[PDB]
């Protein structure tokens, strides 16, 4: 059985600049729903530090990848957990700001 | 090859760890002309230039390895003939609970128009 997960690009302040469509079946929103908005505002009150400090780690890591596992608000208000392992692209012939590529699987929280 | 306004020719591509598509951005439409579920499934290597199969195979290997690395230009045969020069930044994504891989993460930009 396949992990149900999306890609998505964010700038590296956290806002989704592109959402692949798997996005609605990992998490319930279109992908309209998500361009424009800030990872952080669909991530719980205990998770948001964790996951700005994991945005920030990743722009440090300068292409390696950095994985974390939050809890994301779903479009049916329920608490889904995600692993998301992200790493930054720059384009080599270029001086342009990199950004941020994630991969969001839903996860299990079980021992 | 044309290395200015690469961001626009630039799309995503993800894949399983035995060279298969799982995931392709739409815009390689407009730039080779293969729609993403038509890829589904299929191997790199129904793809690739005979010229070039070769050295992606050990750059495939080169990137299991590093976990990370670029894949050196090559060529995408285009959907409706010739081909187009291109290249990968390519990323294995693993399971951190046990460090198996799971996926290839690509950066693909497209460094030429349609040749033959
Ligand atoms: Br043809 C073609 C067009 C776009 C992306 C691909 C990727 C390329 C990518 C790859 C291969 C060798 C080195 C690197 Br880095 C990346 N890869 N890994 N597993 N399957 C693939 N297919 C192939």
């Amino acid at each position: 059985c396949q992990p149900t997960r999306f890609i998505s690009r964010h700038n590296i302040e956290g806002i989704f600049t592109f959402v692949d469509h798997r996005c609605v079946a990992t998490v319930g929103y279109q992908p309209q729903e998500l361009l424009g908005k800030n990872i952080v505002e669909f991530c719980h009150p205990e998770d948001q530090q964790l996951l700005r400090d994991s945005f920030q780690q990743v722009v440090k890591l300068k292409g390696q990848v950095l994985s974390v596992m939050f809890r994301f608000r779903s479009k049916n208000q329920e608490w889904l957990w995600m692993r998301t392992s992200s790493f930054t692209f720059q384009n080599p012939y270029s001086d342009e700001i990199e950004y941020i590529i994630c991969t969001n699987t839903n996860v299990k929280n079980s021992s | 090859g044309e290395f200015k306004g690469l961001d626009s020719k630039t799309f995503l591509s993800e894949h399983s760890m035995d060279m298969k598509f799982t995931y392709c951005d739409d815009r390689i439409t407009e730039l080779i002309g293969y729609h993403p579920e038509e890829l589904l499934g299929r191997s790199a290597y129904e793809f690739y230039h005979a010229l070039d199969s070769e050295n992606m195979t050990k750059s495939h290997q080169n990137l299991c390895t590093k976990g990370q690395v670029v894949s050196g230009q090559y060529r995408m045969l285009a959907k409706h003939g010739g081909y187009v020069w291109l290249e990968t930044q390519g990323t294995v994504i693993y399971n951190p609970r046990n460090l198996q891989p799971q996926c290839i993460m690509c950066v693909n930009y497209v460094l030429s128009e349609i040749e033959k």
